[PDB]
């Protein structure tokens, strides 16, 4: 069924779907993951961060993201997206939008992703509350900051422990910590 | 005895643990949170002739804090702190030394609970760490995608040397990552150690020459003295065999320790099983939490550790092993009560140790443990009642068959806690093993 | 399940250990009973292909006891058993890990607590036993008459080579028979364990030479691995100390198997520091007894043991640790509920531990000390505040005097429990030091 | 290349090195300090096919400082920062390969001086640390209150074994405490290293019995093979000698680390000759300097350590050396520019090591050594014109009286810098050969 | 201080050294340079008591040059000698801690560098020598008319087991010779010690099956101590790998000169890589040459060296890298001031080292390269931004392709550093690899 499909991966041609579409359909011919690699040129560790994103990228196909969200990421977040791989439906597309309007440093969202796990477990929401990765964090202090006792280990989530600017509700909380 | 709450500023070495504390009536609280810290070290102000000369004051195990407990009537939370100096480099038999070998039960309070351990970065990096990490187990393995899988050979005893190995031979033949001995089939006079460990490593030679896949079996190596524990390591190591499995807690610390420097001498992955645990852990008002052991375990290091799973258990009890599975993949933890973390922690690059869940699970929870494990994990079988009716090597099957598409439909997407059970009803219209699988139990305990 | 009461006649090899039960309600007691008895081995009747082919009868731990503890609610000892092939030679560890390493906690009975074991004729003689007998530490200690005398240097830290040296010299000169170093006084980095060894080796060289009684010091080798406790121990034998000390529960059976097999190897004397035995120990409900792990540390030998004493304890808990306390020197123990020991077991000629009692305990309850021990013991001090203003060996010299005066007064027959108090406040009528003793403290707590 | 001073608040591990920089014009500053950055850890962002795949930000070294030197004409200091994971524990070779492997050299700059370098705490605790402290050092040779003493035996060569062992007898026989060869003595075929150590063995065992102080010489042990090394090592551990003296930095940190673990595994001193120091430290522009040399010699585990003294010197290289000097027996120590302590560094109880200097310096320099090394050092003498007219073995006596008068002055309190001459000059009034010392020379130099 | 220039008829044995020399303004020429020669051995005439009765004028390191450095102000090269008898065999540790090891930086002179060095025919015999000589290599090797391959990994971290090793395949398979990790790539806890061996060892055996040509990795033993350096060099022999990696400056003379006696035991090739150089050797007034730790390391023995190249530097510079490049290949070499060699040295059939450059230089290079190292070396790449856009095996073959066209070239006779821009031309006319390599660079440097 393939014939000279692998000189693109040989010859590493494309951008970064001309490698996961090939090495997805590549991989019904009868070949194990030792034998793709041992010619072509594919670690086994990458052979499977690429081999996934393909299918997260199958899994953001809800909502359009509105050629702002497309652009630079048609073969980037890598271990980005190979990491999360535990989100609910309604958050993948919605922790990459987050991790492409924030860039930081590539493996980040790895301790958000597994907060917003928990967050998507207790029996009901919160009320005032909402389902988001943004709320997630700005919850997760709630559990954490709120738990800690002193202003060294408190006053470090003025940054990272909120900017949740997506629930006002968290935000309104969060006024009676100025004492 | 004044050392109830001076507010210390707690530091960044400091050893700061935790307990789970309660009186007997008559005693007031501070005063005892003090009696812990001197009985800790350097109990209750010794007075010695040199005491008017030099002030003792360099090493005071020093508590500071004091909160009671949401929900309890007469028992609070200490902090106790503990400054660097009173423990030795390559020990935990040390640190459980120190820190409780006398300070239970000092006819004074009711009950005292070890509940947690703070392990500062300036210590952890002069322990050992584990063998292999997760990453370094999954490079010998190849196995990138999935938990790994096991079961455990059945019957116990009168099982012997042809039939034990041949047993595994088709047990993982059938499919499997990996089979185990249980606790108790150490080298007993109806099934001498010699014979079950040369035909458990034919076995795994000739499957690895059918299948193609790397594969392993976990040898029990626990041994009356450290020098049978070499001697059956060493053999281990002759037949090139790539894991071996020793329980930590009624073996000892020393034999752990010293059996987890060999396996990095020698480079082989290593299994430990929590025997004789509910005897320590299980009380929720005296004892040490399993919590602790865990971290001191990935310090004595150690690849694999049986941690239980969470099937119909209680929410608050679920979140606390969540905890704890997250207190050995993670080397960077924050601070949570209702998961049972009271501290943050850093591990400085140790490459924490998988768990593996090993209850009466069938297939119709492994929906379930795909959900909670994620991916890092071993996932075990064969516990209570469920023998298979067609045969292990077809349980084994339906096994990998179970796993396969269980992982393949997380990635799917399909939120697998709930629709986890037709997945299995799709999955087994071609395999009949995975529909006698479907036939044999029923998931319909809640959505 | 129906292994309940069905008597079955308990046989003499049989392992007949015992359990303090507790269900939690909505269950019936002897279907819990039989639930021990298939959770100790095979469990539950575990279905498998060949159950219809061959029946697995050779190796079940069936019970054969269902007895309500007398005044108690929801409380009944059951009497289990398990018949040989269930254990390997040489090894506590198999043991214990056979009996109770998942039994407990297992989510359906409230608590449970090991509370006692029989140790059959044809297990206890493939055992090592201890490296010296009572008999044969007398022996080599010429202490034929009275108990050994101890002390604990003071303070635990902060008080290094000589400071350490220095202040053992003299309080072992002052006269006593043993200086133990702190529990903790492992190789810390303030204080390493050459120096240490060096100088107490010095110091109890230099004290033998004067006094011309045969001294010794216990030394410490609670080591992180196994390696290191052979070299600290080789080191022990190369300067020829009589006699080393090492923790039992912490370090582990297999170090303490291995540590014992080299004792009786090169003829060294044996103490065992009981640390943490509080944390398995002390609830009446949850663990295993501390008479559990007297037997068997009996076993995996040890000449010396810490046992605790009786000052003004309970009376039916001061008979139980005399039972236990009495299941040790003898070798054929009657069985009494009272004191605890529930089983009539002999020990086929081991030469048993002696015990060594360490608490608060002044002069004043050296005549009650002895009136309990007798004479095969070693007697403990320095423990709380009792910090002789005079001096260490001033103190030492007081205790040697206190002991002797009433080793001769027990042998004059007066009641040495009655006229105690008397008997040493008259004694220091010519050392000035035992009447500082009788200064500092008094005995008017009864008769 | 963005790494220039991103501020990065440099943190509590970090290894935070400093560096004396000098470009070559036609150069912008804050670029090359990214190039050092670079060239430290993943040169110049090497061009890869998984760079866009992966951003490899994990362990970037990181400068983030930028400062031009008070006083100099094109050079600043850069402060690095390097995180953890680039260094393995044990080592002191992978820290300096690591950071100055390549660095040095690269053809951009005109010179570079490798200047400071601050250990983090959870680093320094993993090394093995000296084989005694300045504590247990004293303790193994009780001297408590005086500095020690040393001269150098006199001629270098063609004197040969009875000569040289005899030639140290009347040495050691003097007073002093401690007499070292110098480095070129090692086995060479006019005096083959056995004989040496034997008659001097003879002569440190025949010198404590008259003497009855303890008393040990240095013997040069710098090796072809580590094998060979330990072997002749391994004679004087046989012949009981207290100490061996080993220099670091030609024979190498590889067989040094090695031979000062099997130092404090036999329990003996340690003498670290700093040999070749002065064509790797001496110029301002271009090397490494003597104080990160001295930090890595504390890690290594050395007891003693050459390091010069101060006579006529400039008043901040006076200071700069005593800067370096502390920062080997306090433990925890602040930040001087002007002495040398770049950053603040911690050593969580690294017990330090002990100072010696060894210059041209006659009894008229002894009261200002004791004025600048206090208490805690060895001195030595025998350097240049120094040859006793009467004879070594007074000349040494008389050195011992002044060292021991002197002590007496700075307990006395007279400020011993000014009036020490007149000590010396009160001191020979019964000494003759004192009185020699004071005739052979003199100290106008200054008040 | 006479020994000036007394003419001395220099000799047979007589370690004729050399010194680019530099005083201080106020002094006199030739007493310096007699000051050189008392600092290397018996300093300065030391006075003594048997001066009177022996004349010590065996051993004296008396000179015999002072000629001025032609186009220098106050640079004057000087001649000194050392008998025989200062120098152990074996050793080149001790010939560095005789020569210098303190006659630099005697506050007399502004500067001093260590410039050649000669070794007599009577102590240049009697040193292990490599371990296998240049004949020997390519016995082992079969590489019989080309110089030899290689390229070192990039990334330098965060490039793991699997990662780090299938990532080695294609640049071995590729078509190089050889493949080596840099310094900083030690035990690691991103990335253990013995994984990566074993990884790296699988790829070597697997693509000696594919290829059919002998392949090896350049693995790295820079270990802390010389135990752990033995333990896992004596893994590499087990594995069956014919090459090791070891730097010789950070890790000493001592751990080098037992490793090459170990390679000599079992037979495995030996390469060196010279880190921490240019702390030496850079500077043109201080320091010693790389030219004499050349010799050393000859002497010291090692079957590689780096050696770096003349890309494009000054042409004064060029000749003298080669001077010293002759200095190892060549058995029997004459003097040439304009290229190094100050005096003509023997060898007596030592079989010298290999050199291997490795700088910023591409395939536009490889022309040149075979002009100037003819055929005798190891050509490296992948140092600075060389990332082949293809692949890393695409760019293995190119460089072979190039290497052996332009090879073949040089054999032709065509002058190939005037044509080899168009060899490679007409060379890359099938090849789209070297095609590429064409495309991504250039030549037109120069003629």
């Amino acid at each position: 069924e393939r014939q000279e499909l692998l000189g693109q991966l040989r010859r590493k041609e494309g951008r970064w779907l001309a490698w996961a579409r090939a090495c997805q359909t590549l991989l019904k011919n009868g070949l194990n993951p030792q034998t793709l690699f041992e010619a072509t040129g594919f670690e086994p560790i990458q052979q499977n961060q690429i081999t996934v994103a393909m299918q997260v990228y199958d899994s953001i196909l809800r909502q359009d993201p509105p050629a702002h969200v497309r652009e630079t990421y048609q073969e980037w977040g890598s271990d980005l997206l190979y990491e999360l791989r535990e989100l609910d439906q309604e958050q993948r597309s919605l922790c990459a939008q987050l991790a492409l309007e924030r860039k930081l440093d590539a493996d980040q969202i790895r301790e958000v992703a597994k907060a917003t796990k928990d967050f998507c477990r207790l029996p009901k929401q919160p009320e005032n509350f909402d389902r988001h990765p943004g709320d997630a964090v700005a919850h997760q202090c709630w559990r954490l900051a709120q738990e800690r006792t002193d202003l060294t280990e408190r006053s470090r989530l003025i940054a990272r422990g909120l900017q949740f600017a997506q629930s006002a509700g968290a935000r309104a909380l969060i006024e009676a910590l100025l004492l | 005895l004044t050392y109830y709450t001076p507010d210390y500023t707690p530091k960044d070495t400091d050893l700061l643990a935790a307990f789970r504390f309660s009186p007997q009536p008559g005693v007031p609280a501070p005063e005892a949170g003090a009696a812990i810290a001197a009985e800790s070290s350097t109990g209750t102000w010794t007075t010695v002739w040199t005491d008017l000369l030099t002030d003792m004051d360099r090493y005071d195990g020093k508590c500071y804090h004091i909160e009671p407990v949401q929900g309890e009537e007469n028992s609070y939370f200490a902090f106790i702190a503990d400054p660097l100096d009173l423990f030795e480099e390559g020990s935990v038999t040390n640190i459980l030394t120190s820190i409780v070998g006398n300070v239970f039960g000092f006819k004074a309070i009711r009950s005292l609970r070890l509940e947690d351990i703070r392990f500062p970065v300036a210590l952890v990096k002069t322990f050992q760490g584990p063998p292999h990490g997760i990453q370094v187990e999954r490079d010998l393995l190849n196995k990138y995608g999935r938990p790994m899988l096991g079961c455990t050979i059945k019957p116990k005893l009168g099982l012997s040397a042809k039939n034990y190995g041949r047993a595994v031979y088709e047990c993982l033949r059938g499919g499997l990552d990996f089979t185990k001995d249980d606790e108790n089939i150490n080298s007993q006079p109806f099934q001498r150690w010699r014979d079950r460990f040369l035909f458990v490593a034919d076995a795994i030679h000739k499957s690895q020459a059918e299948t193609g896949e790397i594969k392993g079996h976990y040898l029990n190596v626990t041994a009356p003295t450290c020098e049978e524990m070499m001697k059956r390591a060493e053999f281990a190591k002759e037949l090139g065999m790539p894991i071996i499995m020793h329980d930590f807690l009624t073996a000892g610390f020393t034999a752990n320790t010293t059996l987890a420097k060999w396996c990095r001498d020698n480079g082989v992955l290593l299994h430990i099983h929590r025997a004789m645990h509910a005897v320590i852990d299980r009380q929720r008002n005296h004892g040490i939490h399993f919590r602790v052991l865990a971290k001191c375990l990935r310090l004595s290091g150690g690849d694999h550790l049986h941690s239980g799973t969470v099937v119909g258990k209680l929410e608050g009890d679920k979140a606390s092993t969540l905890g704890f599975v997250d207190l050995m993949r993670e080397d960077h933890i924050e601070a949570d009560r209702s998961r049972g973390v009271f501290f943050t922690q850093d591990w400085a690059s140790m490459p924490g140790v998988l768990p593996v869940a090993s209850g009466g699970i069938h297939v119709w929870h492994m929906p379930a443990l795909v959900e909670i494990f994620g991916d890092d994990s071993v996932l075990q079988f064969g516990g209570g009642t469920l023998g298979h009716p067609w045969g292990n090597a077809p349980g084994a099957t339906a096994n990998r068959v179970a796993l396969e598409a269980c992982v393949q439909a997380r990635n799917e997407g399909r939120d697998l806690y709930r629709e986890g059970g037709d997945i299995l009803r799709e999955a087994g219209k071609w395999s009949p093993e995975l529909a006698a699988a479907l036939d044999l139990w029923k998931e319909i305990k809640f959505e």
